[PDB]
RNA sequence: CAGAUCUUGGUGGAAGUAGCAAAUAUUCAAAUGAGAACUUUGAAGACUGAAGUGGGGAAAGGUUCCAUGUGAACAGCAGUUGGACAUGGGUUAGUCGAUCCUAAGAGAUAGGGAAGCUCCGUAUGAAAGUUGCACGAUUUUUCGUGCCUCCUAUCGAAAGGGAAUCCGGUUAAUAUUCCGGAACCAGAAGGUGGAAUCAACACGGCAACGUAAAUGAAGUUGGAGACGUCGGCGGGAGCCCUGGGAAGAGUUCUCUUUUCUUUUUAACAAACCAUUGAACUACCCUGAAAUCGGUUUAUCCGGAGCUAGGGUAUGGUGUUUGGAAGAGUUCAGCGCCUCAUGCUGAAUCCGGUGCGCUCUCGACGGCCCUUGAAAAUCCAACGGAAGAAUGGCCUUGUUUUCACAUCUGGUCGUACUCAUAACCGCAGCAGGUCUCCAAGGUGAACAGCCUCUAGUUGAUAGAACAAUGUAGAUAAGGGAAGUCGGCAAAAUGGAUCCGUAACUUCGGGAUAAGGAUUGGCUCUAAGGGUUGGACAACCAACUUAGAACUGGUACGGACAAGGGGAAUCUGACUGUCUAAUUAAAACAUAGCAUUGCGAUGGCCAGAAAGUGGUGUUGACGCAAUGUGAUU
């Protein structure tokens, strides 16, 4: 059963706080409570702890990543990484 | 309290200087408990055979103080 | 009174003050049923009546609430084994 | 409260000793009019205030 | 049934007021104050508990013999076997990389 | 009248709650290694600092002069992972998480935890998701122009350090708090500034906005810059007011 | 002095009057005594009914605790009685706390202000010094120097951290403190002993790792201490329940192989520990897996090595023992003035059960713009400072992180109440005051009601039911016609089965509204656990559904326990305040917007300051305002 037409994870909030605010929170929490792939282990086991820290379990690669508030990587950081990569190559060459 | 199961070890610990008193306890199940009061621990040996108990008593150091409770 | 209740007395609609879940949790009933079904599936698999593939299929079906009780699972296993034997004997020629 | 300091216990001992009935001979002393005393303290009437 | 009281003047359910019910040889049900559970030492590189070491309070380790507080291996009782093996391999490989870097420089 | 809440916020009750904080996030002392070459440290912990929206990085460095390991409290940049190597110094590579002098970086680079002065150990762009852009350089009397998160332009000496990358923690203000409890929990580990009572809901003895048969300020909320304490409430030295639709 | 609502003191009418009515409740007999409704004993009837009127503590009190006497004053009646009065007695610790550490904080010192009382300040702009090696020394050892290196005041928790004790007994009053027995911790010194050395500081396992020891100075590193909350699952201990046997007691017109009480094993020590109950919990070896498999109640794991097989570790509130039956309990006899209270007999046994209660442990899952102390102290590692047996045999250095043995463990608190009488409220005041344990039945239940253990029967009494009262009930017919106003009361109420509208932010409204059933007895069907030669002999379990019969056409039979619906105004909601007349539409709230500030700064503070907060901060920040969800 679908159990929810559109609210989804925000069904715990009942009818309060407003529809637009609930929708924005729904998108954020969907991003927040998502398993991501470790860029060093290749396993979909990365989970968030305390708004900016992402860890994946297992026997190996117990690394702790510094990421975004609810996503492992943000668009601005990716753009900055590309810009810094470009600048470093120009300086080296 | 510590329990011993070796007859010769009990005899050695009885011949040891710190061994002062020995107690004989007879139970209703035909078992005899030999309890040695050392400085730190009370050592208990359980014997099920009266024939072996008699020889154990004979081989015990006569200079040791042994009482029956 | 306890003997009468064991025999099935004083257990009518007028003698119940709590809800059905309060008197006996459906969660506990489901947990007992799943443990019974998984125990039977393991017993059959280690006995050799079913193979790993049929065991895995029945395990997923039991988790999916396919079988109402042990008897229903046994009948399903018997039908599956009969069809498999039918295919094996058909392919002999 | 059964958890008292040494100073508190000594003060309680002093208060207990300064609560006994007055011997009559001192009151009967010539030129001494001690007689009755209102200094007597009851645990349920006047508190010691530490 | 029998009801119990604290055997000390601490009247609150604190972490230092852990109690266990015992039945004395007088048919008496009463409390017995017990200490907190011990902790197994953790690996310094991965944080995993160390195998072969008992769980005790920090002061209780002073009464144990030396071999009960460690493992007969390099970094025994401080690092796990996997951590020690990884350090050995990493050390050897990097020293080799230094040697080949110097040789290629020369 | 009576002393207002703004004047009462001089300390005491209104002090910061710093029991659970793990340490100041200063970069490092500018030493010979960072001034003439680089120094390699290994990050070993990435932890959450209560009251701060960005993770902190515990990084271990080898003491050049003593047999000892020194642990720092870097402001973790996004993409930083435990066990990686960071390099601090003039000759450090232009890589995310490395600490380099601002004057040695190419124009237009994105940095964080920038120093206003040499040895300041990080002043600018320290909040989560914020960064500083190196606008330009000027060798003659060496000074670097940078762009701050507020959009302002600041001139700094071309020897101040900075961390390549963007501060971790992403965009934290994009999610609604949605609850007074969430706001209460957020500010509990920060200071006693929440909740806030409006001045117009007060009495004249309490606030300049208090009093009246209707909840109204009565006078203009734009107060002069050189106002005495106790009357410097509302919009202090407001250049403009109201809704703006399109400007630089 | 006749006044001043004059001052102090004494004393009247009201007046033998108001009143001494919350918390269900007392009765009979005897003893004592001058005196008995209140004392004591016995019997009966009751209540608190384990979130207690029970047993203990923290704060507070200080002798109220106990014994023996008294009844002058108090116990608003009484008293032979008392928390009252008088005389004496009573608190026993290396293991319980304090003491030790540090938290928020306090606060010396340097230094700087201040006329000054004093203020700021705690490695601060201080020549702020305790730890580590042998240079010399008859000789097998902490004192004079030798160059050091981020040490540093203290106070601050009887609920934080922390070295270590249990059982039985004992007093009129003390018990983890005394006695008997049995243990543990820390510190000090140092008798063996095996190991290894004719030369260096042990071995075993392919590994996880193990042992009776198995040298180790600084320096460095790591770990423990050391940590949130909620939900489900599994295990253990105690309790609850249940089948037999044994001992005693109750009932016995009749029946009941019946009903009730006991049937106990502490710290500590040794060996096993998935067996007997409970991880595949972590790790290791063989092997390489798609037709992918394993697996939890709950969806996680695996070519970064699955399933499977075999191992390693974690190990008690688990098992077998010692302690330890000699203790305790129950029962039954002999001394009979019996004395130090003695002696002689037995039993204390075998089983089971669980969505049960309390505590605890293990593996998990969810939530955070919330990520949930510090220090004392202890342990481990890297590293190698230092050491001296040799005539193949007496002789020494390590092993006292092995085992055993000796000595010491100071000081303060310890009685009692912890409350409808021991604290505070003027009091023996229906008020207030933090916390631990929590039996049986009914019942979802720590609800209400009854009961067991324990406690109490203490609230001045007797007589009679006038008016009016306070509290509780009922009432024919009408059913809000009463009243500003359905104020008050009534009505509904549990559970199961049908059914459920407008509107809506799609989540709700909703238990909407509106209907039916409910007892007892006899049965039936289904849903699960070891099991002898696909069968199958029992034991041990709770549910669900249905049928017949039956009675006062009754049954959530006491208790327990929603009235519902249609609209308007207002506040979005949860939340908060005028303690003692206003709980709201007021405040706050998320949301929205505006303003200042890039540290030589904004805001705030300070008499000053070489001064404090924001700030362990840096525009996704701080500070100052307005409005008040969503659309
Ligand atoms: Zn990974």
């Amino acid at each position: 059963t679908k159990r929810t037409k559109k609210v989804g994870v925000t069904g715990k909030y009942g009818v309060r706080y407003g529809a637009s605010l609930r929708r924005d929170v729904r998108k954020i929490e969907v991003q927040q409570h998502s398993r991501y792939q470790c860029p060093f282990c290749g396993r979909n086991t990365v989970k968030r702890t305390a708004a900016g820290i992402w860890c994946c379990n297992g026997k190996g690669c117990k690394k702790v990543l510094a990421g975004g508030a609810w996503t492992v990587t943000t668009a601005a950081a990716t753009s900055a990484r590309s810009t810094i990569r470009r600048l470093r190559e120009m300086v080296e060459v | 309290p510590r329990q011993i199961s070796d007859i010769k070890q009990f005899l050695e610990i009885a011949r040891r200087k710190d061994a002062t008193s020995a107690r004989i306890k007879k139970n209703t199940n035909k078992d005899v408990k030999f309890k040695l009061r050392c400085s730190k621990y009370l050592y208990t040996l359980v014997v099920a055979d009266a024939k072996k108990a008699e020889k154990l008593r004979q081989s015990l150091p006569p200079d040791l103080t042994v009482t029956e409770v | 009174t306890h003997a009468a209740k064991r025999l099935g007395r004083h257990t009518g609609y007028g003698k119940r003050k709590g809800t059905a879940e309060a008197r006996m949790p459906s969660t506990v009933v489901w947990m007992r049923r799943q443990r019974v079904l998984r125990r039977l599936l393991r017993k059959y698999r280690e006995s050799g009546k079913i193979d790993k593939h049929l065991y895995h299929t029945l395990y997923l079906e039991a988790k999916g609430n396919t079988f109402k009780h042990k008897r229903a699972l046994i009948e399903h296993i018997q039908r599956a084994k009969a069809e498999a034997n039918r295919t094996k004997l058909i392919q002999e020629q | 409260p059964s958890h008292k300091s040494f100073r508190t216990k000594q003060k309680l001992a002093k208060a207990a000793r300064q609560n006994r009935p007055i011997p009559q001979w001192i009151r009967l002393r010539t030129g001494n009019t001690v007689h009755y005393n209102m200094k007597r303290r009851h645990w349920r009437r006047t508190k010691l205030n530490i | 049934a029998q009801r119990v009281t604290y055997r000390r003047r601490l009247a609150y359910n604190t972490r230092s007021n852990k109690t266990r019910i015992i039945k004395t040889p007088g048919n008496n049900i009463r409390y017995l104050h017990i200490k907190k559970l011990g902790t197994i030492p953790r690996c310094g590189d991965t944080g995993v508990p160390l195998q072969g070491i008992p769980a005790l309070r920090p002061r209780e380790f002073a009464r144990l013999s030396h071999n009960q507080k460690k493992v007969q291996r390099a970094y025994g009782g401080c690092l796990s076997a996997n951590a020690v093996k990884d350090r050995i391999v990493r050390a050897f490989l990097i020293e080799e990389q230094k040697i080949v870097k110097q040789k290629l420089k020369q | 009248g009576r002393v207002i809440r703004a004047q009462r916020k001089s300390g005491g009750i209104f002090q910061a709650h710093t029991r659970l904080r793990k340490g100041a996030a200063q970069l490092r002392t500018l030493d010979f290694a960072e001034r003439h070459g680089y120094i390699r440290g290994v990050v070993q912990k990435i932890i959450h600092d209560p009251g701060r929206g960005a993770p902190l990085a515990k990084v271990a460095f080898r003491n050049p002069y003593h047999y000892r390991t020194d642990v720092e409290t870097f402001v973790a940049t996004e993409g930083m992972y435990t066990g990686q190597f960071v390099y601090c110094g003039k000759n450090a590579a232009l890589t995310v998480g490395n600490v380099l002098p601002v004057g040695e970086m190419p124009e237009g680079t994105i940095i964080s935890n920038v120093e206003e002065k040499a040895g300041d150990r990080g002043a600018l762009g320290r909040s989560s998701g914020n960064y500083v852009i190196i606008v330009g350089h000027d060798v003659d009397t060496g000074k670097t122009r940078v762009k701050l998160p507020s959009g302002a332009k600041k001139v700094v000496p071309s020897s101040a350090r900075g961390v390549v990358g963007i501060v971790a923690g992403g965009g934290r203000i994009d999610k609604p708090l949605l609850k007074a409890g969430r706001a209460f929990h957020k500010y509990r580990v920060k200071r006693n500034c929440w909740p806030r009572t409006r001045g117009v809901a007060m009495n004249p003895v309490d606030h300049p906005h208090g009093g009246g048969n209707h909840q109204h300020v009565g006078h203009s909320t734009t107060v002069p810059r050189q106002s005495a304490p106790g009357q410097k409430v509302g919009l202090i030295a407001a250049r403009r007011t109201g809704l703006l639709r399109g400007a630089a």
